[PDB]
């Protein structure tokens, strides 16, 4: 014989069409919705995701790639006319060496 | 750390600290203050259930004046409480060259570290 | 006018915000001249 | 050592003691506080007198008017409490728990 | 079982029963002032001569 | 407007003289509003003296 | 404002604004008995002012603008609802009763402060205490869950206790059928509909326990029905009714300065009005009251601190 | 990068001085050009990392998280109205800004230099999102989510704090390359395990690991759109930075200690595999996914490959992208209808019809697509995990197949076969949702011709 | 106190053995009758003989922990013969936890003691090992 | 109450706390200390329910034997090396009295059984002032006499104290118990690095007392003393909810907010010396004395409790309570994160 609450039946569902057939997303405030559309797809996707894929598509040497690919053509090509063989192992010199005696 | 000096009483900033350069003008801790003391400004504005934003200029202009203010002072005896700590140490290093020796520094062609690699 | 007899404020007075302005604005010409004085020291000791 | 002061401390102890635990009456318990301010006072005094440090002799006369004034306090408090009950009891204190 | 009701039952469960437990019987004291001096003098005693902190 | 609230049960819940029930708790009591006691009025009569024939 | 400890060290006491025509009357009666005729007529006839009837809408006719907020906000009391269905489970009743009580306590701190400042003796009808004498009457009607009679006897023991009782009270007395009688040649239908043993309750309480409590208390002037202007023997016998008891012999400066310095900041006074203890038949969901917040905010006069409020000044907010 | 934090903190009045039926667009567009602004930054090159001076720098690791949280923000920052766009607009701006103050906090922790800076950035990430989801978690126990969010995440993080006063007072400042540069390989104490432990344990919570994974699901059900993404993507993603970083110390002792760990993350991928084949409640089960997918995560950094690093970041950054869109189409249907469950809202070929394109594509690239991001992620971690053990691979391939099936069960359950003709109520799509769709899954296609971006420092 | 944890310390890990364990048994003794000190300044049992049965009480359960603590820890020397792993403490803690668990006569008490007798146990023999100073440096 | 009285008597306390400051004699520190109870007496029972007069008298009683303890000390100290000067002590027995004496004037684990009970039946004026300037006060007297104590003592009370104001606060929902169980806590957070670097005590008492000023001037502006008034506060004034969120999240003590430079600056000169698992238990503690500040931000500001209605006609009145210093104390309270090397401001 009691309710604990004076509250609306909870929620009021409002359909976000049926008053705008040309409604985007969002409330049937017509003119800021086409400008909701307008923005995210010109200052969203026509200005962002094609340019964006201009300026990943190519940029300066990345890890300087290409660099060290000609970098090693010239080194190849230098040791094979020096005639010591290609990739000289022990980077470090083995005469630059103060080993622990024992 | 202890006074050094607090003989000679508490002066709150001493005359030497004039010998070091203050903070300058536009500095950014102090424009931080002052960042601050308008927020500060602006949450009294809205405490009370005037306006935000408005009506409380003169209220904004003495908080952020007096904030900038309190922070020079501040950072003058920050700046003057860094310098001595400075002075004091490398006084204490020229004082004493025997406890401190200076590592006799091997190079890399024979300093030996083992390897433990991981696979 | 559409407040039934009691105001308690919306007339400012005008000490209170003369004083507050006057004093900030002292505070100003204050530390900017205690700016002068500490840069003007630095540049004669050293 | 002057073994005087070895007893002197004992009754302070037994004092101390007899502040803490009290089942009855809270005016026991500033009796005996105000026995502990006497215990400090004597041992000060006696060696005061012993060491002949004249010039600061002002600590027996000073510690007894301020802890008797403070005693002073601590009887209005309980006639305050004496007048908000029947009685001045350790117990009827079961409001304002933990 | 072996994710929500064991897992819930080391991680959380042990940690906030023990902490209502703790709570329960330490802020939960009734209102009285001579177990509260009895309980200094204790205190005085287990630092005096159980545990000594002066030697 | 379907975000759940707490409600008159929760409320309660966060209530009492302390917050966790116990075997004995009952007897811890809520304190009152104006934090005053309805005091104890201890004085049903004055002080009524019979000076007699002394 | 110019008050607070400042004004109470230039300005030494409050005790220079006295006496004998700063006091507090209050004429209480039943209802459509005990009226504003008699308290106009002894107004106008000892120099001293009147606070009218303490309806709904009182607390937004005092203060803000002069038009009555509607009951959305006010509400949600619906008198004529109360006197149509005093039985409706939705709760009526009691939101009614809680609101006209907080509506007596301010009127009464009103008065309490237009007495304190500079007089000049003020006149009350139908307060506090016929408030909960009116709430137990209509519980022996029986409306009101028992509970919620433990809610408002717990509101009366926090507000009551801290403030002082009126000076004095003339209490009119008009039998059962002459009320009937009058409510008949009123003509509201809603009103109409109430019926006689609820006033005959009203009358039996009111006569069986807030005439012994008030005891030197707000001291007593009894009047017959038609014992009405009669001005001469009611102004008279204020004249001479040796004020002899009740606390406002001992203040003596202190206690006065104290009731100043809380009837003003009047939230104070309203601090202790939601206890609470959620009361089942009162309270009120998060949405709703959210709603309700904001539509009040939606409100062109109420919004963000009237002293502040645009749209009627001040042009001072300094550009 | 202080240019590209400013105009982050110069973005907080832009909400507030724009008055009503403005907001909106003015925030998704400066936030957009922000993302212009960050996709600007890329121009690390070789040898050394980018200085963003002294306070601040970044390798080729922080790089693609940071792009990828500046372009995640405008995807959010439209996701999150309908259940708040008709709220109150001082609270809106509230929730727009703390939204703003969120990202804010977020690049402040990847770009760091100083473990202790991170630290206090990491903690100021924690905070924001902890009120976001409590306030509008729209569910009777967001109380709960946000209550055990907070506990495990301090009381595991704390011991960092620590360890990394520790290391700064031992060790000289905190610089990454004076980290570096200066480290000695520090032997098998016991100290150094549990210092170890107390490191690696905080990031373990913030992973989280099979033994701590509760913390997850009740944080994401229980949770908005808005604090749901962000929670996934960037905080899961932010705590295996932190690991990427903080793993350059301790390497001797990691050998004979991490064995464990990797065991708890193994059995944990596949236990959760299988905890997410048959639950109810549709949004759990992409909380499980990310469960299983960082376990695997976990796995990669704990073994020290630079192949498993490669792997890492791949896996971060596309697992990243592919469970924020799915959270967004589970945002999408219960938007739809109010049940959150799975079994009840069927049917969805008929009526939606092209966003069963979009729950096609999102449940592939959630099934490892070979050409995506997610496969080469997961196929590098693979071939780094049976180069450390060669028994390993059976639990690999077994949480494939796994994978592969709740992830297509998810896809052929709610969106296969029969409208139950009793629901009657759902509209046709908007075009914001497709809108988002399409913000989606574009720059996933993109990174998936040109991947040679995201790979990790060890290029 | 004191001179019994020094006592306990100095005897060797190693197997100097049932010293160790009255030393042991001297340890929960008193820290039983610090906890009973405090139960008792906090309880009022009334009556008396309730109070010296809840401190015979507390501690007999702790000189019990104490006693098969330090009989498990010198059969564990015994058998294991390594004076270094805290796996030999985690025996010990969980078999006091097992005894907290019996003489309060639950499980899951006795499981969660266990396991947090056992974690402290080894942390404390792990200390020690390495070595992990009391308190305070009190120096810089 | 005379406002000329209150102001005097605010004159006296002032003047007390500044005699414990400022003199190099033992026997005017404790005038100062009794000066200061003799003043603080009448700040308590300013009302006039029995609920005042209990807590003044177990007030009195505490703080009584606390300052004989301390002339006990004294008179000890003259026993042996004799000299009125504020030094080294020349007994660890002398000290362990003295240490014990300011624990119990302080407020400390085993001694703090009378702080609760006494904040529960005060105004919050009376509670403000008496544990800004009891906290105060004898912090002066253990930053002079710290060269010359037993760790164990400072240690295990501080470790106490921390661990007791954490477990004590769970089970309490009077606003007053909760922040008198705050209390307990940083003061054994204050105490805890009395002897390695003083300096972190002392800013560590700055910070706390301007988050207690900040917590009883948001608890002035409204008078409630259960959450469920708090709740009624956030029905009918939304900016002192998101202030009770920031300002109890800074006695929380997060990393982007104030109240973790006075946790995080202890750790880092607590751990350049070499004790580490003191410092992670004290720090796990400050984890667990957080919760009942959740659980009162959650009741407050992130979940709505259901309502009483006459917040619809308290909605016509301002608040037009008065502030004392609210804005400035706030903005200081929480935005004090990047100010870190303000440390050097007070050494
Ligand atoms: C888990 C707690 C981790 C605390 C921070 C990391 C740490 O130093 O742990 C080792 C710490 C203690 O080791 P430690 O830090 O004392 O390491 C030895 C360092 N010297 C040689 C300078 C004494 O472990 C614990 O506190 C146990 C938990
Ligand atoms: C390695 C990493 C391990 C991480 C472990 C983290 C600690 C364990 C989990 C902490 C969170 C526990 C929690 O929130 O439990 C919920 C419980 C409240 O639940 P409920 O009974 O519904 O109460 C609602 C109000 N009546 O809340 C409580 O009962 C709170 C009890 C206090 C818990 C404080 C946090 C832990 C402190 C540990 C100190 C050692």
């Amino acid at each position: 014989p009691t309710l604990r609450w004076q509250e609306d039946p909870e929620p009021e569902d409002e359909n976000l069409y049926e008053k705008n057939p040309d409604s985007h997303g969002y409330d049937k405030d017509p003119a800021v919705d086409v400008w909701n559309m307008r923005v995210v797809f010109f200052f969203g996707f026509s200005i962002v995701l094609v340019l964006g894929s201009t300026f990943v598509a190519y940029l300066p040497d990345y890890r300087m790639q290409e660099w060290a690919r000609r970098e090693a053509e010239r080194l190849v090509k230098y040791r094979e006319a020096h005639g010591l063989p290609l990739m000289e192992s022990n980077c470090f010199d083995p005469s630059k060496i103060q080993l622990p005696e024992d | 750390m202890t006074g050094r000096q607090a003989r000679a009483p508490l002066q709150f900033l001493p005359d030497e600290a004039r010998s070091l350069p203050p903070p300058k003008l536009t500095d950014p801790r102090l424009a931080y203050i002052g960042f601050l003391g308008y927020c500060s400004g602006l949450i009294d504005n809205a405490i009370r259930r005037r306006p935000v934003l408005s009506a409380g200029l003169h209220r904004q202009f003495l908080y952020i004046t007096s904030f900038v203010f309190v922070g020079y002072y501040l950072l003058k005896r920050q700046d003057y409480m860094y310098a001595v700590r400075d002075h004091d140490m490398f006084s204490y290093i020229k004082s004493h060259p025997e406890d401190f020796p200076e590592k006799d520094k091997k190079t890399y062609r024979e300093v030996f570290e083992e390897f433990h690699p991981v696979r | 006018k559409f407040y039934i007899q009691e105001p308690p404020h919306g007339s400012p007075n005008w000490l209170k915000v003369g004083l507050t302005l006057g004093t900030s604005a002292f505070l100003w010409i204050y530390l900017i001249k205690q700016h002068n004085e500490d840069v003007l020291e630095y540049k004669r000791r050293n | 050592m002057s073994l005087v002061y070895m007893n002197i401390m004992m009754a302070f102890t037994v004092s101390l003691t007899g502040l803490l635990m009290y089942r009855s009456h809270l005016m026991s318990s500033l009796l005996c506080l105000e026995g502990m301010m006497l215990s400090l006072f004597i041992l000060a005094t006696l060696m005061i007198l012993n060491s002949h440090f004249t010039l600061a002799s002002m600590m027996p006369i000073i510690l007894l008017v301020f802890a008797a004034c403070e005693a002073a306090l601590g009887l209005s408090l309980l006639v305050m409490v004496s007048n908000t009950y029947g009685t001045d009891y350790v117990q009827n204190l079961n409001l304002l728990q933990c | 079982l072996l994710d929500l009701i064991w897992l819930e039952t080391i991680l959380p469960k042990t940690i906030s029963l023990a902490q209502m437990k703790m709570s329960t019987t330490i802020t939960s004291q009734k209102g009285l002032i001579k177990l509260y001096f009895l309980s200094f003098l204790i205190t005085i005693l287990i630092s005096t001569t159980l545990l000594n902190f002066h030697e | 407007a379907r975000q759940w609230q707490p409600d008159v049960e929760w409320a309660e819940q966060y209530g009492g003289a302390v917050m966790y029930p116990t075997k004995e708790t009952a007897h811890w009591k809520p304190p009152p509003w104006n934090d005053v006691d309805p005091p104890k009025d201890t004085l049903v009569s004055n002080l009524t003296l019979n000076f007699g024939p002394q | 404002l110019q008050y607070g400890p400042l004004a109470y060290i230039l300005g030494e006491k409050t005790t220079k604004k006295m006496t004998e025509n700063s006091k507090l009357i209050t004429v209480d009666g039943n209802i459509c008995s005990g009226k504003s005729k008699l308290a106009k007529e002894v107004a106008e006839k000892l120099g001293l002012k009147h606070f009218p009837e303490a309806g709904i809408h009182y607390a937004d006719s005092t203060t803000g603008d002069g038009k009555p907020l509607p009951v959305r906000f006010s509400g949600n009391c619906s008198l004529e609802k109360f006197y149509d269905d005093p039985k409706s489970n939705d709760g009526n009743s009691y939101r009614l009763q809680a609101w006209l009580y907080a509506s007596r306590l301010l009127q009464y701190a009103d008065a309490l402060e237009h007495l304190l400042s500079t007089g000049q003796g003020v006149v009350l009808e139908r307060s506090i205490y016929s408030d909960f004498v009116f709430l137990e009457a209509m519980y022996r009607q029986g409306f009101i869950r028992k509970q919620c009679v433990d809610h408002y006897n717990q509101v009366k023991k926090v507000t009551v206790c801290e403030y002082l009782p009126p000076h004095v009270v003339i209490y009119v007395d008009v039998p059962v059928s002459e009320v009937q009688s009058r409510i008949q040649k009123k003509g509201n239908p809603h009103e109409m509909k109430i019926t006689s043993a609820y006033l005959q309750d009203i009358e039996n309480v009111y006569k069986g326990t807030f005439l012994p409590e008030m005891s030197e208390k707000c001291e007593v002037l009894q009047y017959s029905a038609w014992e009405a202007e009669d001005a001469e023997k009611v102004v008279e016998d204020i004249q001479y009714l040796k004020y002899d008891k009740g606390p406002w012999l001992d203040q003596d400066d202190r206690k006065l300065h104290n009731l100043r310095m809380l009837v003003q900041d009047k939230l104070e006074v309203l601090n202790y009005t939601s206890i609470p203890v959620f009361l089942p038949e009162v309270t009120i969901g998060a949405h709703q009251s959210d709603r309700v917040f904001q539509e009040f905010t939606e409100l062109p006069g109420r919004k963000y601190r009237a002293g502040y409020n645009e749209d009627v000044g001040d042009k001072w907010i300094w550009l | 990068m202080l240019k590209y934090i400013i105009p982050t903190m110069m973005l907080m009045p832009l909400t507030w001085l724009s008055k009503n039926s403005m907001i909106w667009i003015n925030t998704t567009l400066h936030s957009l050009l922000i993302s212009l602004t960050s996709l600007l930054l890329l121009n690390q090159f070789g040898d050394n990392s980018l200085n963003f001076s002294l306070t601040f720098f970044s390798d080729s690791l922080s790089t693609p998280l940071l792009i990828l949280t500046m372009w995640l923000l405008p995807l959010m920052l439209m996701a999150s109205q309908h259940h708040l766009s008709k709220e109150n607009l001082a609270r809106k701006k509230l929730f727009i800004s703390m939204l703003i103050l969120l990202q804010l906090f977020l690049i402040m922790t990847f770009t760091a230099t100083e473990l202790i800076f991170f630290y206090i950035m990491f903690e100021a990430t924690l905070v924001p999102t902890l009120i976001i989801i409590t306030r509008w978690g729209n569910q009777t126990e967001r109380l709960n989510a946000g209550l055990y969010f907070l506990f495990y995440t301090l009381a595991g993080s704390l011991p960092l704090l620590v360890a990394l006063i520790y290391i700064q007072n031992t060790m000289g400042s905190l610089n990454f390359l004076i980290l570096q540069y200066w480290v000695q390989p520090m032997p098998n104490s016991w100290s150094n395990t549990f210092m170890w432990l107390a490191c690696m344990m905080a990031f373990m919570v913030k992973m989280p690991l099979y033994g701590l994974h509760l913390w997850l699901p009740k944080a994401h059900v229980e949770a908005p759109i808005a604090g749901s993404m962000v929670l996934a993507a960037i905080l899961l993603k932010l705590g295996g930075y932190g690991m990427m970083r903080i793993t350059l110390l301790l390497n001797p002792i990691t050998d004979f200690m991490a064995y464990p760990f990797i065991m708890l993350s193994l059995w944990g991928m596949i236990m959760t595999s299988s905890i997410c084949l048959r639950q109810t409640d549709l949004k759990s089960l992409i909380a499980y996914s990310s469960v299983s997918h960082m376990a695997l995560v976990i796995v990669a950094i704990l073994i020290q490959t630079p192949w498993s690093y490669m792997g890492a970041t791949a896996l971060m950054i596309a697992h990243g992208l592919t469970s924020s869109m799915l959270f967004c189409l589970a945002n999408s249907n219960y938007e739809r209808v109010h049940s959150r469950t799975m079994i009840l809202a069927r049917g969805l070929q008929t009526l939606l019809p092209l966003m069963a394109a979009w729950w096609l594509l999102a449940s592939l690239t959630n099934l490892a697509l070979p050409p995506s991001i997610n496969l080469i992620g997961e196929l590098f971690v693979v071939m780094s995990t049976f180069s450390w053990s060669n028994i390993t691979i059976i639990l690999m391939g077994l949480n494939m197949v796994i994978t592969a099936l709740y992830s297509l069960y998810m896809l052929i359950t709610t969106q296969r076969g029969k409208h139950t003709h009793h629901i009657n109520n759902i509209l046709p799509s908007f075009t914001r949702e497709n809108a988002l769709m399409s913000l989606h899954m574009l720059p996933l296609l993109l990174l998936s011709l040109n991947p040679k971006i995201i790979l990790g420092p060890l290029y | 106190a004191k001179t019994l944890l020094h006592q306990y310390w100095d005897i060797p890990e190693g197997t100097e053995c049932h010293r160790k364990t009255y030393a042991a048994t001297s340890i929960g003794g008193a820290s039983g009758l610090v906890v009973s000190a405090y139960s008792v300044a906090l309880k009022t049992p009334t009556s008396f003989l309730e109070g010296v049965a809840r401190t015979g009480r507390y501690t007999f359960t702790a000189a019990a922990i104490g006693a098969i603590f330090g009989l498990t820890s010198c059969i564990s020397a015994q058998v294991r013969e390594k004076p270094d792993d805290p796996l030999n403490y985690l025996i010990g803690g969980c078999a006091g936890g097992l005894t907290l668990g019996a003489r309060t006569r639950s499980y899951g008490i006795g499981a969660a003691a266990c396991a947090y007798m056992g974690l402290t146990a080894a942390l404390v023999k792990m200390g020690q090992l390495e070595g992990w100073k009391v308190f305070a440096e009190p120096k810089v | 109450m005379n406002p000329i009285i209150l102001i005097i008597i605010l004159m006296t306390v002032m003047l007390g706390t500044i005699i414990v400051m400022i003199s190099t004699h033992w026997l005017l520190i404790w005038i100062g200390f009794e000066m200061n109870m003799l003043a603080i007496i009448p700040i308590m029972m300013k009302k006039h329910n029995p609920r005042a007069t209990e807590a003044s008298t177990k007030y009195f009683l505490t703080q009584s034997t606390a300052s004989m303890l301390l002339m006990m000390a004294i008179i000890i100290n003259l026993m042996f090396s004799g000299q009125w000067t504020v030094m080294k002590l020349f007994n660890p027995m002398a000290s362990m009295l003295m240490t014990m004496a300011l624990a119990m004037k302080l407020g400390m684990a085993p001694f703090h059984f009378w702080v609760p009970e006494v904040t529960q039946g005060i105004p919050l004026s009376s509670g403000l002032i008496l544990l800004t300037w009891q906290k105060l006060a004898p912090m002066s007297v253990l930053y002079q006499i710290l060269p010359s104590i037993n760790l164990d003592l400072i240690l295990t009370l501080s470790i106490l104290s921390i661990t007791i104001g954490g477990w004590g606060g769970l089970n309490q929902t009077q606003l007053r118990k909760i922040m008198a169980y705050s209390s307990i806590a940083h003061m054994g957070w204050m105490t805890a690095v009395l002897l390695y670097n003083p300096t972190m005590t002392l800013l560590n008492l700055i910070i706390y007392i301007i988050m207690t000023s900040t917590m009883f001037t948001l608890f002035m502006a409204n008078s409630t003393t259960t959450t469920l008034s708090l709740s009624h506060t956030w029905n009918k004034a939304p900016i002192m909810t998101i202030l009770v969120l920031i300002t109890l999240l800074s006695m929380g003590g997060l990393p982007p907010l104030s109240g973790f430079m006075p946790k995080w600056m202890i750790i880092q000169e607590m751990t350049k010396n070499d004790s580490i698992i003191l410092p992670t238990l004290m720090a796990i503690t400050a984890l667990l004395n957080l919760y009942f500040y959740m659980r009162l931000t959650y009741s407050t500001a992130l979940t709505m409790f259901p309502s009483t209605n006459n917040m619809k006609m308290k909605w016509q009145f301002p608040t037009t309570k008065r502030m004392t210093l609210l804005p400035t104390m706030t903005v200081l309270s929480t935005m004090l994160l990047p100010l870190t090397p303000i440390l050097s401001i007070l050494e």
